[PDB]
């Protein structure tokens, strides 16, 4: 059993900054790696990047590089996602997930919860 | 063997210091290279010496919180106030980067390669951290990792910050205060390899980016303990040969 | 020559089953005392702090592993006992060779396969084999007894 | 060759037959090992027995072997029709040095033979524009391998240009043979309808074929 | 890079469907399925292997450039959109409706 | 062959992939000079002067650095030593006082 | 449990060099010897010599001791129990009778009486040695002719003429045709050329449903010419079926 | 039949001394390795926290008892050694049967009493008996020696 939950509806105008939450339980937070997905309606599920929660080591995709900012806080088991310079391109809902095991991250067995975002 | 070779348990965050060098030509090691969430370990053939220092001549000051114990700190600074750093030949370093790219192009396509500063994380990861004479450094390694290597003088001085309150292994509200070391300190490490992390979103220009990894610590040991493996001996074994248990008579 | 000269621990790992049949003492020794000779000898170095501050982190790593090595060793010596042959190294039985274990012939077993290789091909049956030797002893142990009564 | 091994031997079906090896003391047989192979003509060799008594791996007990001080022996038993091949033996020691045998056209007997099936293919239109005219006679499904070719042209004896073959063993442990006839388009065209003769079991077979057809 | 074919994907509860996916380089295959309110649900973690709560119907089956996912005996929960995932990449995906 | 019989052998050259509590060797020039406290080095045995090794002929073992427990053992150890060595050391818990900091030049 | 492959037919001339190697699979190359045997029609299958890929010890036949020299490459492991490797045998100062079907052969045991004696055998790549030129197998079709009018078959095959040297091979529909395969070898004319043919078995009822073509080739000439049998013809046993 | 089939640990607890004389291996095995086989096998379950947080409360319960089992076992193997018979299971001596230990006869000893029952009736003399076998060896050990000198 490994629960996951995030924030909710937060409307913003293009060219601004935002921030969301992603609390989790059921495992050694720092041991297993996390990641996000910019799943667009109609379009292909776009990957954003991953994060190692122990040291904070990260990896970002080019279209989201500079804009995206993945963070965390083990004192609260909560992985943050900050995103500046907003557009219509990135209006869709986001989802934070982890792999089936620490051994392999790309087998997403555990996903997040609905997070409405409006632009 | 009965025991391994001498494994110096140094703990760094970006470059691999005082380890063992490659034997023939430099080598690159990863679990899977498509697994962009997997650390690329490099092992140098030629070690590149890196000199470092905290130039300040410090004075110890024992403030006794007691009863039978005191908290030591820098009373003052005898002389000029200066910045900690690390010196390395940029010729040696980038001619070493030549060693790497050609063996990097072996695992990848002959497509041109680029190096970059760390995307993010704690000062531990985003900066070359290490102990030098008892004090913990955090060198800003943008300089060593900012280059594009294709086909068709002076030296480097990396700025460093000293931290005293530190948390190795990222423990549960458990931190360690290293007391200041008296006077100035100057130490010299051999870069023997390092850790890279690929950016898994291949681009037209791109082409393939590699920034200093070092989130987990298990690789520091893999970098040396790769040579070895453990087995359990099982000396008992049964096999047929024409011979009965000599009981044709009793 | 070859059997009367030096070889080394685990040297015949990739040598034929027949070849290895000379270099048993090599890997029949040091199963225990491979470390108790070295430990006692190297530990009496002029330190005088053997087990200082009572026991430590290396304290249990050794004892948890010291106490293993012997029972692990005494497990194989218990088999030699319970099979009635602690002459070690080599010992025949009345238990015949069920070809269901390996249909193959003698010639190639000792001169082409190696023990690492062989014990694999026979791994699954070893349990059934080992249990046959125990029941081979007890038949003999009762047959001994019966004759102790009448003479 | 050096070692003398019986060149000819035969045996009926369901029975046994023995092949022997002999030579000077140097090449046979005391203090020497003896081997036996089932070397098929046209295919890769197979191994039979070697200790000398111990069988080869994956070989039936039917094959036995013996060695006297002066000669070696091989006893295949309860025969099969797939055994019609040739057999060589060898002489060797541990340090070395295979001195191969002269071989043996063994002959498996007592089997139901069969009549052949012929297909005479004439040259096509494009081939004749090369220019060259070649008549190719085929033989299949027949054993033992024995055929006597007799081309005929204008129903006269053809002595010039005789292309014939030896019967090669087919994949079903039976035999197969082919035949040709080099000829110029000048004689080929205008030669009163061709023919092609072949025979087995003393019963001759033929298929006459036309030029302009 | 992934080529998830084909696109239309509309059938009855009493039928069978097979979704293909193409790639240049090798990798670790997987599959998902979206729902009203719900997010993508994993159904395959190696290729041959199934996820939790997955019957024998979900047949993964081909060692070659073309890999497919078959879910015979369709149902009402099967409506939604699927995607094929290989490492960081994703498939075009396909929506099946009422 | 003959009436063949099982015969049992003690001392065969056979092993299996395994994991178990290892132990550490120290160095002669390291232990002798005090260096006061240093990790948990003092509690180790000394390494044999003769760096003894035997080469294995006709073997081709499989190695995979990534799944190697010696490193899951190494860091396990490395952390344990630190914690225990700092167990007795001075606690700075009351120094959580409001620090009135001016900067330096 | 393994299999061996070799070097293809390398045509050379009397008074030249010719190299013939052997590469392994499914077994430890170092663990076993590598023997060499030809198939001289006049002499017999003469054994040339063996060599240890581990100890580098040899035992050549005094016939070619000075002539030939053997050598081996390193071993490339696949698993902990299997591997791959290479071995060689070059011969200079050639004559005419140095010919036949050449076999490489792995030993039987790692130890014992019959250590070196071969168990597993190679392909058998034929070798001729003459100063004459080389001619390509011009492929052409044949006018169809039935084998049996009772059963109902429509036999068809391709024809090769005037080729040199052996071997030549045929596969139908690029390895996409299984049953009904029948082939045979060639013979040397008074002129000095080899020539062969092929044949297949299919019915005369369904003609234009399946399509077959002969993928003929030849290693020394470097060609892979293809052909197809023209169905439009008039014979004796095939017109009764139509 | 009965001696060549299954029985079970301690099965002959209430079986005659003669009966039990076949099922020794059953209770001659597992004295040690009864637990070291099971421990090593069951402990390598996918836990990866064998001896985590160093040693604990179950830490000593086992090792204090692990280290017992072997010396306890090696105590009986030391007796087999010091009595000159580590053939185990059954072994004759020159020490004769002092009827002062038990005046009773053979017939009923092996076919009516059980070992639990018997060892009780003989418990008090075992000390004196055991010491007789040790002095039986040493007489033999000197008699051996004397003959080693002259041949
Ligand atoms: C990769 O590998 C490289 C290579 O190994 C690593 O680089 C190495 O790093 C280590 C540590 O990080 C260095 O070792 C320390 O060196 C310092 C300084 O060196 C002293 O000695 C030099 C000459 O060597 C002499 O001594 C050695 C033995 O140390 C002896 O073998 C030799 O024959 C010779 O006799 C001097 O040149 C040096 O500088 C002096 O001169 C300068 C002008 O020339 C002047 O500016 C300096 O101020 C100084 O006067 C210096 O004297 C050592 O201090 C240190 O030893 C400390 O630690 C041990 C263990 O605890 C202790 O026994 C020592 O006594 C000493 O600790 C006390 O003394 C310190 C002052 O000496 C003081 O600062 C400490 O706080 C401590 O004080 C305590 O004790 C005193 C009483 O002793 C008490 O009164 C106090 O109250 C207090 O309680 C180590 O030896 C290597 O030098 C360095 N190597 C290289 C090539 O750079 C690299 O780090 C690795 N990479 C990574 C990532 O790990
Ligand atoms: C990390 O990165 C790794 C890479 O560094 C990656 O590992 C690789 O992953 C792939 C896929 O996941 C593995 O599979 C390969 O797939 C090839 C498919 O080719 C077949 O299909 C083609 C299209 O259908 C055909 O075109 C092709 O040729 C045929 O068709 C032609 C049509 O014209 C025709 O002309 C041809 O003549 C031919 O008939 C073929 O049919 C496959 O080819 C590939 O190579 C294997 O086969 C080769 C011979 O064709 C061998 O030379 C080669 O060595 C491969 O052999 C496999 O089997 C051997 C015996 O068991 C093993 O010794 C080999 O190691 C290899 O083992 C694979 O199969 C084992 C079966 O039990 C399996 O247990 C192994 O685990 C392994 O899967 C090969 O099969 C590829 O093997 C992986 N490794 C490498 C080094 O590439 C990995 O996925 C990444 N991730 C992780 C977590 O590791
Ligand atoms: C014992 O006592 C305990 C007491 O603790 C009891 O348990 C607690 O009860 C609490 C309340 O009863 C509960 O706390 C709250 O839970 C909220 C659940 O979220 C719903 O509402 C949000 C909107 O607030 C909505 O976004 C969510 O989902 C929408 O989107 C998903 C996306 O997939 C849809 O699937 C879903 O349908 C839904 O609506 C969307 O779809 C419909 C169509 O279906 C459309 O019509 C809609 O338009 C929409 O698109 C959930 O539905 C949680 O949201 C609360 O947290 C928010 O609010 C607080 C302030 O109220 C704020 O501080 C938070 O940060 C967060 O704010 C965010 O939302 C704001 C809007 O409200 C927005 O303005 C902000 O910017 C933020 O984005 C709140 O946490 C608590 O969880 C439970 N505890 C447990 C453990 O269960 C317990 O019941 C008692 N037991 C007994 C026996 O008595
Ligand atoms: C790793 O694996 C490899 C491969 O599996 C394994 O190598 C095998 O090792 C076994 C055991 O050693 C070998 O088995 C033996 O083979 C002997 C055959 O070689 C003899 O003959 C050679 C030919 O000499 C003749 O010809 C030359 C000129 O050609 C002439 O000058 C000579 O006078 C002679 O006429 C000879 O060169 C060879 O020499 C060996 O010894 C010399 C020293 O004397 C040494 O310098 C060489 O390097 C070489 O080792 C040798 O004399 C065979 O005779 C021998 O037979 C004896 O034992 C068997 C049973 O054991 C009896 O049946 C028999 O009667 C004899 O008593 C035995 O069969 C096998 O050939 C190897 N195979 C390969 C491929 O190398 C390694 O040992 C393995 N290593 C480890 C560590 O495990
Ligand atoms: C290494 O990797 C990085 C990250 O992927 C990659 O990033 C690009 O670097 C260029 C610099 O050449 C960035 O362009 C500018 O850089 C300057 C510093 O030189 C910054 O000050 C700029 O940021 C400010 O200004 C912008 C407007 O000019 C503002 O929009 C912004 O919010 C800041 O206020 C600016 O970043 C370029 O932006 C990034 N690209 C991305 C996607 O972040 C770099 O090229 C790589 N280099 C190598 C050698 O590998
Ligand atoms: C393990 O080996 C034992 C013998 O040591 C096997 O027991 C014997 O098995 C044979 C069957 O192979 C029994 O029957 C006899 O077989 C021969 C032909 O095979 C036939 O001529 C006889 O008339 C009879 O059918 C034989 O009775 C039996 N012996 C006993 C004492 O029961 C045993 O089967 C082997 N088991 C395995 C798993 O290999
Ligand atoms: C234990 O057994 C030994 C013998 O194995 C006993 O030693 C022997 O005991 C007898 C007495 O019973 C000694 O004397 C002889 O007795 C018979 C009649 O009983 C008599 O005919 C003889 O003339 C003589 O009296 C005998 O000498 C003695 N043997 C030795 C070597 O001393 C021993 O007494 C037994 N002890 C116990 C506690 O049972
Ligand atoms: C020279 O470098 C270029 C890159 O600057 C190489 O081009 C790559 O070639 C590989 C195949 O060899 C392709 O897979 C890459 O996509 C190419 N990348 C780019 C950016 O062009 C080129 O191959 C190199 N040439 C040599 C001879 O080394
Ligand atoms: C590589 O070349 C591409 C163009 O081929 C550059 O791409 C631009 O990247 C910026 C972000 O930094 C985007 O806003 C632009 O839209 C991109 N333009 C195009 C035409 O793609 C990229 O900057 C180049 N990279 C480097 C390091 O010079
Ligand atoms: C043992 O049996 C298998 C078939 O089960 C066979 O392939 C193998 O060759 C046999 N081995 C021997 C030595 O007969
Ligand atoms: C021994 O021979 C058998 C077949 O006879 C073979 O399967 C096995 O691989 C051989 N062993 C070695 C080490 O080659
Ligand atoms: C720097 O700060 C110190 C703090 O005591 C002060 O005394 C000094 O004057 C400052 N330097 C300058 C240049 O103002
Ligand atoms: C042993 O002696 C006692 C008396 O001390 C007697 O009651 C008992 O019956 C005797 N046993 C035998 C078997 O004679
Ligand atoms: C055996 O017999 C004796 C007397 O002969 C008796 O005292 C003893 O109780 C009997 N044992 C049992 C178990 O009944």
């Amino acid at each position: 059993q490994v629960q996951l939950v995030q924030s909710g509806g937060q409307m913003k105008k293009p060219g601004e900054s935002m921030r969301i939450s992603c609390r989790a339980s059921g495992y050694e937070f720092i041991d297993c790696t996390l990641n996000w997905i910019r799943l667009a309606p109609g379009k292909r599920p776009e990957w954003m990047g991953w994060l190692k929660p122990r040291g904070g080591a990260v990896n970002y995709c080019r279209p989201l590089q500079g804009r995206v900012t993945m963070t965390r806080d083990v004192y609260s088991d909560t992985a943050f996602l900050e995103l500046r310079s907003l557009t219509v391109d990135d209006t869709a809902v986001y989802f934070c997930t982890r792999g089936k095991n620490c051994d392999y991250n790309w087998d997403f067995e555990h996903w997040g919860r609905g997070t409405p975002v409006i632009v | 063997v009965q025991c391994t070779h001498g494994i110096r348990p140094v703990v760094s965050t970006q470059l691999l210091l005082n380890g063992s060098l490659a034997e023939e030509e430099v080598v690159i090691r990863s679990d899977n290279f498509t697994n962009n969430a997997k650390t690329i370990i490099v092992q140098l053939k030629e070690s590149v010496e890196i000199n470092c220092t905290r130039p300040n001549n410090n004075t110890r000051k024992s403030i006794h919180i007691g009863p039978g114990r005191a908290f030591y700190t820098t009373g003052e600074i005898i002389g000029d106030i200066r910045q900690a750093h690390c010196n390395i030949s940029r010729a040696k370093w980038n001619d070493t980067l030549k060693q790497i790219v050609i063996k990097l192009r072996e695992q990848f396509e002959n497509k041109t390669i680029v190096f970059n500063h760390s995307s993010g994380g704690d000062p531990e990861i985003v900066m070359h951290s290490f102990n030098c004479g008892g004090e913990f450094f955090y060198c800003n390694s943008t300089q060593l990792f900012n280059s594009t290597w294709n086909n068709n003088g002076n030296t480097i001085t990396l700025p460093c910050r000293i931290k005293q309150i530190i948390n190795m292994w990222q423990e549960i509200g458990k931190a360690m205060y290293a007391p200041p070391i008296r006077g100035q300190i100057r130490c010299s490490s051999n870069i023997t390899g390092l850790l890279l992390t690929r950016d898994g979103c291949i681009n037209e220009n791109g082409t393939e980016i590699f920034r200093p990894g070092g989130g987990d610590m298990r690789d520091n040991w893999r970098s040396e303990l790769y040579k070895y493996k453990v087995v359990k001996i099982e000396p008992l074994g049964v096999a047929p040969t024409k011979c009965k248990r000599r009981v044709v008579g009793r | 020559g070859i059997g009367a000269v030096f070889l080394g621990f685990l040297g015949a790992a990739g040598s034929t089953m027949g070849a290895a049949s000379m270099t048993l003492t090599v890997q029949a020794r040091l199963l225990l005392s491979g470390i108790v000779q070295q430990q006692n000898n190297l530990l009496r170095a002029p330190e005088a702090q053997e087990r200082m501050l009572q026991l430590t982190v290396w304290g249990i790593k050794q004892l948890q592993a010291r106490v293993l090595a012997v029972e692990r060793y005494l497990g194989d010596q218990q088999l030699l006992g319970i099979w009635g042959c602690s002459g070690k190294l080599i010992c025949c039985t009345a238990v015949p060779w069920n070809a269901s274990w390996s249909n193959k012939s003698l010639d190639r077993i000792w001169n082409n396969m190696t023990w690492m290789e062989w014990e694999r091909e026979i791994d699954n049956y070893t349990s059934e084999i080992y249990t046959l030797i125990e029941e081979s002893q007890n038949q003999q142990e009762k047959n001994e007894q019966e004759l102790l009564e009448l003479d | 060759s050096v070692l003398t091994q019986s060149a000819s031997v035969s045996g009926s079906l369901g029975q046994s037959v023995t092949i022997s090896c002999t030579g000077p003391n140097s090449v046979c047989c005391s203090h020497k090992s003896i081997s036996w192979y089932q070397w098929p003509p046209g295919r890769a060799p197979t191994l039979i027995i070697y200790e000398d008594n111990e069988r080869a791996p994956g070989i039936s007990p039917r094959f036995s072997g013996y060695k006297s001080y002066w000669s070696a022996y091989l006893t295949i038993s309860d025969l099969r029709p797939e055994d019609e091949t040739t057999y060589y033996c060898c002489s060797y020691t541990h340090n070395s040095g295979c001195v191969f045998g002269t071989g043996t056209k063994v002959s498996v007997l007592g089997q139901s033979k069969a009549n052949p099936s012929v297909t005479l293919f004439p040259p096509s239109s494009e081939e004749l524009q090369a220019n060259k005219a070649t008549l190719v006679c085929l033989i299949s499904d027949f054993y033992p391998g024995a055929v006597t070719v007799a081309w005929k042209a204008d129903s006269s004896p053809v002595k010039a240009g005789v292309e014939t073959t030896t019967p090669s063993k087919q994949s079903n442990n039976k035999y197969a043979a082919s035949s040709y006839l080099s000829l110029t388009p000048e004689q080929w065209k205008s030669h009163r309808s061709y023919s092609c003769q072949v025979t087995h079991e003393g019963s001759t077979v033929e298929k006459t074929v036309a030029p302009t057809e | 890079v992934l080529t998830q074919s084909p696109g239309t994907l509309s059938l009855s509860p009493g039928e069978t469907a097979i979704i293909s996916c193409r790639t240049s380089q090798y990798g670790s295959l997987a599959w998902y399925q979206q729902r009203p309110g719900q997010a993508p649900r994993l159904v395959i973690y190696s290729g041959s292997t199934r996820a939790a709560g997955i019957p024998d119907r979900f047949s993964g089956s081909r060692w070659g450039p073309d890999y497919n996912l078959t879910i015979s005996n369709l149902e009402s929960g099967d409506f939604g959109v699927y995607y094929c995932q290989q490492y960081e990449f994703f498939g075009q995906g396909t929506k099946v409706q009422v | 062959v003959e009436k063949l019989w099982v015969t049992v052998y003690y001392g065969v050259p056979v092993w299996k992939e395994a994991t178990t509590t290892l132990f550490c060797a120290s160095d002669a020039k390291a232990y002798d000079t005090e260096v006061h406290n240093v990790w948990a080095t003092h509690a180790c045995v000394p390494t044999d002067p003769n760096p003894q090794e035997v080469v294995l002929e006709n073997v081709t073992e499989h190695f995979n650095m990534w799944k190697n427990n010696m490193v899951e053992q190494m860091q396990e150890d490395i952390i344990s030593l630190w914690d225990q060595s700092l167990k007795p050391c001075v606690k700075l818990t009351p120094l959580c006082v409001t620090l009135n900091c001016k900067d330096v030049n | 449990q393994g299999q061996l492959v070799q070097s293809g037919a390398e045509l050379k001339k009397p008074g030249a060099s010719v190299k013939i190697s052997c590469k392994t699979s499914g077994y430890r190359f170092n663990f076993y010897h590598i023997n060499w045997i030809r198939q001289t029609a006049g002499r017999g299958p003469e054994w040339m010599g063996w060599i240890s890929p581990y100890s580098g010890d040899k035992n050549l036949a005094p016939a070619f001791q000075d002539r030939v020299i053997m050598t081996t490459d390193t071993e490339v492991p696949v698993t902990s129990f299997t591997s791959t490797g290479a071995a060689y045998m070059e011969i200079r100062n050639l004559k005419f009778d140095d010919t036949g079907t050449y076999f490489c052969a792995k030993g039987l045991l790692r130890d014992g009486s019959s250590t070196w004696l071969p168990y597993l055998w190679g392909q058998g790549t034929l070798l001729t040695v003459s100063s004459a030129s080389t001619k390509g197998p011009s492929v052409f079709p044949l006018a169809p002719s039935s084998k049996s009018t009772s059963g109902g078959t429509a036999a068809l095959g391709c024809l090769v003429k005037d080729y040199f040297p052996e071997p030549v091979t045929v596969s139908w529909n690029s390895g996409a045709l299984t049953s009904g395969v029948h082939t045979f070898p060639a013979v040397l004319q008074s002129s000095g050329l080899y020539s062969l043919s092929s044949v297949v078995t299919v019915p005369s009822s369904s003609l234009g449903t399946q399509t077959y073509i002969c993928n003929v080739n030849h290693k020394p000439s470097n060609t892979k010419v293809d052909k197809r049998v023209e169905p439009k013809s008039c014979d004796k046993g095939l017109e009764v079926l139509f």
